[PDB]
RNA sequence: AAGAAAUUCGUAAGGAGCUAUAGAACUAGUACCGCAAGGGAAAGAUGAAAGACUAAUUAAAAGUAAGAACAAGCAAAGAUUAAACCUUGUACCUUUUGCAUAAUGAACUAACUAGAAAACUUCUAACUAAAAGAAUUACAGCUAGAAACCCCGAAACCAAAC
RNA sequence: AACGAGCUUGGUGAUAGCUGGUUACCCAAAAAAUGAAUUUAAGUUCAAUUUUAAACUUGCUAAAAAAACAAAAUCAAAAA
RNA sequence: UCGGAGAAAAUCUCCGAAUGAUUAUAACCUAGACUUACAAGUCAAAGUAAAAAUAUCUUGACCCAGAUA
């Protein structure tokens, strides 16, 4: 460019010819000269000038502002209450435009995580994702996902173009396995077992109509059918599919990762996955 | 300055050196272990979880033993494991009254006890306790054995 | 001149001295030691057996589990009678 | 004394030199000739 | 040639390949450099920035003051408050006293550690490198391999090339830098020479001109390139991941 | 004020040291070696402000935490008068509430 | 308030605001009206029904609280049926 | 001892001038100090006044007899022309 | 990050579509970010004030000005005001106008 | 005001410090003060050689001397041929009140002696629906840089010695 | 050798809404002492004023008739 | 501390309230406003619901303890 044509003319750059951006420092001014000296910006004697004016909120000795308001349970529990990060049919189609969440294969929080389309934060009591209507009508992709939470016409898009939306609970601690798998296999510690919803999210996750992980699957067909009248589509038979086998495919509800079973070592360094043989520790894990 | 190893220390390094090492491996043994003695003036918890009644959710528990303070008289005596309890508490139980200073002590006993090993009798201070960690040792053999 | 060798980490399992004083106790815990299998895999010849938990930790599991997560078969009774009270 | 200021001798002459004409200790004393420079000023 | 693929938009950047073998070897071949590595718009901000960081971030001050409760005695009361004609004093040791504690002082050993986001410093990498090529202080070179190892051969073939009073050379790793080249810049105060992971906005500006040799090139395009189409870190990079080595 | 009445000796500067020469090198050990050492593991300092930044207050407090158990009976009688001092400032003095 | 805490050397909540007003994302801030269950048999009924409502704070009310909590109550909460999903944006505001 | 250079130097330079006063210097001639060349000079002499001067005549006006004897003297341990002759007319 | 993979219909159902080929023969080329978007971006600041930021301008930042005031000119009724930051490579304009500047570009093929 | 844990992470000789009122109190816990516990200083300066006779360098501080003064006045300014005469002019800082002929403080010289932090705002850049070198924030944001909040002074109170 | 309660060291840089002090230049703008609560009236917090930056459109004076009590404070179209 | 009357809104001149009895039992919800440092305090269309419209006349926060469901 012709910047460039002009460093060509120009002496050599060194440390004796440097200079900041303009305006990107401010100067700091001591208190030295007769404007910023004398008071020194603090005004006459008193209490706010040597320096031990009181706390903030106190009001001169009237019952300050944040105390003479009734107490409320607004924040009760709030550092107990679940958290859902929202994914908008929106957000799902445009990653799958740009190749960032790959349609071929069944899409799981990891894949979701592993593209930075979603950003999973178990600390802050995030417990997964809830798919979002937003983008329904606009959404033309058939794919097969795994969303903790997800609403009616959220469903309704996917199955209509003859996706899979399934929902399942993951625990605080298997969670955070699932959303970085590598930074817990260099740990050297066995696969965890994904354990139950409590009592509390037990009926969510049983119900077909929430197509629900533990839901009886003979109920399934009666609660597509009836979803598919409600908005107006024609169910589409996903048997009849060439790729049935991906849609269809479903983690065990003890299981975290597809292919990897409860109870096994991920040796990275090997390539290997060293299995248990005792009976006991067989047992536990398998229940 | 700093000194190499923290102050903590500075009694494991003492045993580590000079005629100190010297000193019987089954002794020092001893000498460095620390074992809490068996809760006597406070409740344990049974449990290591509780659910917090306020907020109705699992929280762990633990057991804090209580500050003991043991009068060299007691070195001379057998108390099972009793001693005294400096420390403060409220006037009427609650803690808007004043903070006053208050012991707990041991009520102390003379009983004369029998060593069948050692075929002698010994007039000991002892408490109430002491008395009874004897018969549930089935003897005072037992109890010091033990 | 010709600058010095550049920085580099240590490049295989390490198991600090037990013996010494100035260790620190997180390197000795048998959860530092396992850091070291995964890792590293083989070469950090940790006793692949010892991945697992032993078999008095297996009953603390175990134990554990009975109290705090009941199986789903209690959940959907226990949600039940609630309902049935309820109604 | 990190920092020192090391010019004190040449700011003391330049009040001193306007007040050379004075008599008395305002003429020599940099506390007195200052205040005499002024009002001359 | 580039081995990423340059944007379509962007024509490529050439330079001379250049030998050490002899004096008159100034030609021996011509080499494609990446133009988003050695043409990107010139930034002297960035550059002050780097070079800001690479000198404030390792800083630590070991001055310190006692203050008036850290100097020896001060205790008592010099005197009594009253019925002396004297100011009012509560320790000899004050800040107004001779040998008294320091009232605004420096406080102990300080740090300057701070970290530029590491796009920017990765930048500043590849504005710097611009401007040698610009400015016709950058000279490519296929190897290192000197004919002699006398220290007089180097500094007369900088003279006779037009180099300047001072010299940086890279060489893609420490373990296979040839033994000739060792032993002449070993003993030159402004000949040095450093490994590709070595080099730095600070001493591409403190010597005047810059030799890479064509491997030090190709590893340099490489790890700059790659931050402008990667993701943000899930993990610490030092972590597996699917592509990165 | 006084002076000097002869010229202070001549201050010689060596600036192609080994120190001066390659002061910067292996500053980009990361980005340009794989990410294997952070460039603050280069740092050369204090154990408890490598790395790190504070103001007082936070520089006693983490100085206490490192070697706070290593350190001299009159250091330590210092070092914790000194953090009551910062405390009380920061927290209940100033103009800005 | 706590600036610079001794142990992690931070600034500290007070958790009297915690405990009696609530931070929508976009700013703002909720609160109850003094002596809403107080002396009922003696107040009208237009009286109560002021009492009982959710009422937002001022700017100089909020830039009060704001000082007084952290950053952490200030953070976008994705609670799944939030009663306050709708109040954490505002719309068609020109000002 | 004050840190610095700068002050101590900016002093010299007051004692070279007090010392000029105290003993003040002997006046010297123009030609002995730098920035001097005769022939320039000369001729900004005659463009000065803003007249026109043969130049050769013009140098033999400034010398002096008493010049030529001194410069004979140190010779001693061209005879050219004096101004005697353009002083009468 | 990877890059976008070929669709058979453009526009993609999202509304992304890729850089026409050939390029464009103005004097000016704007680059797409990482993640292969027009680099046009929603600004505000002191709360009031609204702006729309065209990054990655290659070429004659001055040409893409006068392009730029020309074409939001009939909209406004008047010359909009715009600051170029030469050093940068940005076209800052002052209120929104990122979702006409969006299709704009896109027209033009950047 | 105080403030965790479960859980995860972790393999390493130097100085943009002081240079004799500074830096240690330190030439010394000495001299000296105190019955005792205890408190606690000040300072030195030649040269290669003193078996060269112990040097030099500096209108340079206040203070004096060389050289007392000469109607008239905040001591100067305008001037003037002329130092003074003539003309104009109610010392300074703080403080009263935004005024003093109030009132506080100042014998003079040299040295020393008092604004310090990033929650929000603003400015400059990097990348951008994402930003950050793990843990964080995000409905144009996020990251980094820059930008800030004094000194001296009681009567008291408590613990342990004497 | 200062006893309504000794002295010394430490806590301790005690605290002081009170007294004093708070170190270069230049340009610019600029209030108050109205109101309110306060063991609060030698203090502080809020309103009000002032100020800096930003957004965009009416502001100041004057203002008829006509109104609210009445032979100028509110209010106040067009204008200038 | 608050309310009523005069001076006439700055301090002065006077009376009362920390309720009282009557009762039709007087709901929920929601535009726009008054008043106001904050806090507290006023008025109210539309809609719905009860009934077959109406409440008439003249005051103390937070915390913390309670009571019943
Ligand atoms: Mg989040
Ligand atoms: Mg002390
Ligand atoms: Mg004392
Ligand atoms: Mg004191
Ligand atoms: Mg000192
Ligand atoms: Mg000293
Ligand atoms: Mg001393
Ligand atoms: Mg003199
Ligand atoms: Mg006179
Ligand atoms: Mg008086
Ligand atoms: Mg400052
Ligand atoms: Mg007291
Ligand atoms: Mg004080
Ligand atoms: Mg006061
Ligand atoms: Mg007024
Ligand atoms: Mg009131
Ligand atoms: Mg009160
Ligand atoms: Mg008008
Ligand atoms: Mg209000
Ligand atoms: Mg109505």
């Amino acid at each position: 460019g012709t910047s460039l044509d002009l460093l060509r003319s120009l002496p050599r750059v060194s440390l004796a010819n440097l200079k900041p951006s303009p305006n990107s420092r401010k100067r700091e001014r001591r208190p030295r000269d007769r404007r910023r000296g004398r008071k020194c910006g603090r005004g006459h004697k008193g209490e706010r000038q040597r320096g031990t004016r009181p706390r903030l909120g106190f009001e001169g000795g009237q019952t300050p502002f944040y105390i003479r308001i009734p107490k409320y349970g607004f924040n009760e529990g709030h550092s107990f209450r679940h958290q859902y990060q929202p994914l908008s049919l929106r957000r799902l189609q445009y990653l799958i435009d740009l190749g960032r969440v790959d349609p071929t294969q069944p899409i799981d929080l990891t894949q979701l995580v592993n593209g930075r389309g979603v950003t999973i934060q178990p600390l802050k009591r995030d417990y997964g994702v809830q798919l979002v209507e937003e983008g329904a009508d606009t959404f033309q992709a058939k794919i097969n996902i795994e969303v903790q939470l997800a609403s009616e016409l959220a469903i309704a898009a996917i199955e209509k173009n003859g996706g899979v939306v399934t929902t399942a609970f993951y625990d605080p601690r298997s969670l955070e396995i699932l959303c970085k798998p590598i930074p817990f296999f260099l740990r050297g510690q066995p696969i965890p077992k994904r354990m139950l919803p409590p009592e509390s999210l037990v009926p969510y996750y049983t119900d077909a109509k929430n197509r629900g992980y533990l839901a009886d699957p003979a109920k399934f067909p009666e609660a597509r059918l009836e979803l598919a009248m409600k908005f107006g589509y024609v169910l589409p038979d996903i048997t009849k599919d060439e790729l049935f086998r991906m849609l269809s495919a479903r983690k065990d509800p003890r299981q975290i990762f597809f292919g990897l079973a409860p109870g096994w070592v991920v040796n990275m360094a090997d390539k290997k996955i060293l299995k248990p043989t005792d009976e006991n520790l067989l047992k536990y894990y398998s229940s | 300055p700093l000194h190499r190893y923290p102050v903590h220390l500075w009694q494991k390094l003492r045993l580590r050196q000079g005629i100190c090492a010297r000193l019987p491996a089954h002794f020092l043994r001893s000498l460095e272990e620390e074992r809490t003695p068996t809760p006597v003036h406070y409740k344990p918890h049974g449990t290591k979880f509780k659910i917090n009644p306020k907020n109705g959710q699992r929280e762990r528990v633990e057991d804090v033993p209580i500050p003991v303070h043991y009068p060299p008289e007691s070195q001379q005596g057998l108390w099972g494991g009793e001693g005294l309890i400096l420390g403060y508490r409220y006037a009427n139980n609650d803690k808007l009254s004043k903070r006053v200073k208050k012991v707990w002590k041991p009520q102390l006993f003379t009983r004369e006890l029998y060593s069948e090993i050692l075929d002698k009798k010994f007039t000991v201070t002892v408490t109430m306790r002491t008395l009874d960690l004897i018969d549930e040792a089935y003897g005072f053999d037992f109890y010091i054995l033990k | 001149y010709r600058a010095p060798p550049p920085p580099r980490r240590r490049p295989g399992p390490h198991s600090p001295d037990p013996e010494n004083l100035l260790t620190p106790r997180w390197q000795l815990t048998p959860r530092y030691v396992a850091k070291q299998f995964g890792r590293h895999g083989a070469i950090s010849g940790v006793p692949p057996a010892s991945l697992w938990p032993t078999p008095e930790q297996l009953r603390e599991l175990e134990a554990e589990e009975q109290e705090w997560y009941p199986s789903l078969a209690t959940m959907q009774e226990s949600l039940r009678l609630q309902q049935q009270a309820l109604e | 004394l990190r920092n020192r200021l090391t010019d004190r001798y040449w700011r003391v002459q330049e009040v001193l030199k306007h007040a050379q004409h004075f008599r008395g200790r305002k003429n020599r004393c940099y506390r007195l000739a200052v205040r005499a420079v002024t009002r001359a000023f | 040639k580039c081995e990423l693929r340059i944007p379509v938009h962007r024509r490529p950047v050439q330079a001379w390949v250049e030998s050490l073998r002899g004096f008159e070897q100034e030609r021996i071949g011509l080499a494609e450099l990446h133009p988003d590595v050695f043409a990107t718009a010139p930034r002297l901000d960035i550059v002050h920035q780097v070079a800001i960081w690479q000198r404030n971030f390792r800083r630590i001050s070991y001055a310190n003051t006692k203050t008036r409760a850290e100097v020896s005695g001060g205790g008592r009361k010099p005197w009594q408050q009253k019925g002396s004609g004297r100011a009012r004093h509560g320790s000899i040791r004050s800040p107004l006293w001779r040998g008294g504690g320091v009232a605004h002082g420096p406080r102990g050993p300080t740090s300057y550690y701070y970290m530029l986001p590491m796009k920017v410093r990765a930048l500043g990498l590849k504005v710097a490198l611009t401007v040698k090529l610009m400015q016709d202080d950058l000279h490519i070179v296929d190897s290192l391999e000197l004919p002699t190892a006398d220290p007089q051969y180097l500094t007369e073939l900088a003279q006779y090339r037009h180099w300047g009073s001072s010299v940086l050379l890279v060489d893609l790793t420490h373990e296979e830098m040839p033994k000739n080249v060792v032993a002449a810049t070993s003993g030159l105060n402004s000949f040095n020479l450093i490994p590709a992971v070595g080099l730095n906005v600070y001493s591409m500006l403190k010597h005047q001109t810059l030799v890479l040799t064509l491997p030090s090139v190709a590893f340099l395009e490489d790890k700059l390139l790659w931050q402008d189409s990667r993701y943000t870190p899930l993990y610490p990079f030092r972590l597996p991941y699917s592509d990165f080595p | 004020a006084f002076v000097r009445l002869t010229l202070p000796p001549p201050k010689v500067v060596d600036r192609w040291n080994e120190k001066r020469a390659l002061f910067g090198v292996y500053d980009n050990i990361g980005i340009l070696g794989n990410f294997e050492k952070h460039p603050k593991e280069l740092i050369k300092g204090p154990v408890w402000l490598r790395g790190w930044r504070g103001n007082e207050l936070q520089r006693c407090v983490r100085k206490k935490k490192f070697v706070g158990n290593r350190m001299f009976i009159e250091d330590l009688h210092n070092l914790n008068k000194r953090i009551s001092y910062l405390y009380k400032h920061f927290n209940r003095h100033g103009k800005y509430r | 308030l706590t600036y610079c805490s001794t142990r992690k050397g931070k600034r500290k909540t007070v958790k009297s605001v915690v405990h009696r007003f609530l931070r929508l994302h976009s700013g703002l801030w909720l609160r109850r009206k003094a002596g809403y269950k107080k002396k009922l048999w003696k107040k009208s009924t237009a009286r109560k029904k002021r009492l009982r409502e959710f009422v937002f704070c001022s700017k100089t009310q909020s830039k009060l609280l704001d000082k007084m909590t952290t950053s952490f109550w200030k953070r976008r909460n994705w609670y799944a049926g939030d009663p306050y999903q709708m109040y954490h944006d505002r719309t068609n505001l020109r000002v | 001892v004050k840190k610095g250079f700068r002050a101590a130097f900016r002093f010299q330079k007051e004692l070279e001038r007090w010392r000029l006063l105290r003993c003040p210097p002997p006046p010297v001639r123009r030609s002995e100090k730098p920035n001097w060349d005769y022939h320039a000079e000369v001729q900004a002499f005659g463009s000065r006044l803003q007249e026109t001067f043969s130049l050769d005549l013009l140098k033999t006006a400034f010398i002096n007899s008493c010049y030529i004897k001194s410069e004979e003297a140190k010779r001693q341990s061209l005879n050219l022309k004096d101004n005697q002759e353009l002083f009468e007319q | 990050i990877p890059e976008p993979p070929k669709h058979k219909h453009y526009p993609t159902p999202s509304g992304w579509q890729p850089p026409r080929d050939p390029l464009p023969s103005l004097p000016y080329f704007v680059r797409r970010s990482r993640m292969h978007n027009i680099p046009v971006y929603k600004e505000i600041t002191h709360g009031n004030r609204q702006m729309t930021l065209i990054r990655k301008v290659e070429g004659d930042i001055w040409a893409l000005q006068k392009d730029v005031e020309e074409f939001l000119s009939p909209l406004l009724g008047k010359t909009p005001i715009t600051q170029v930051n030469e050093v940068t490579g940005t076209l800052r304009i002052k209120g929104y106008f990122d979702e006409q500047l969006k299709a704009w570009l896109l027209e033009k093929g950047f």
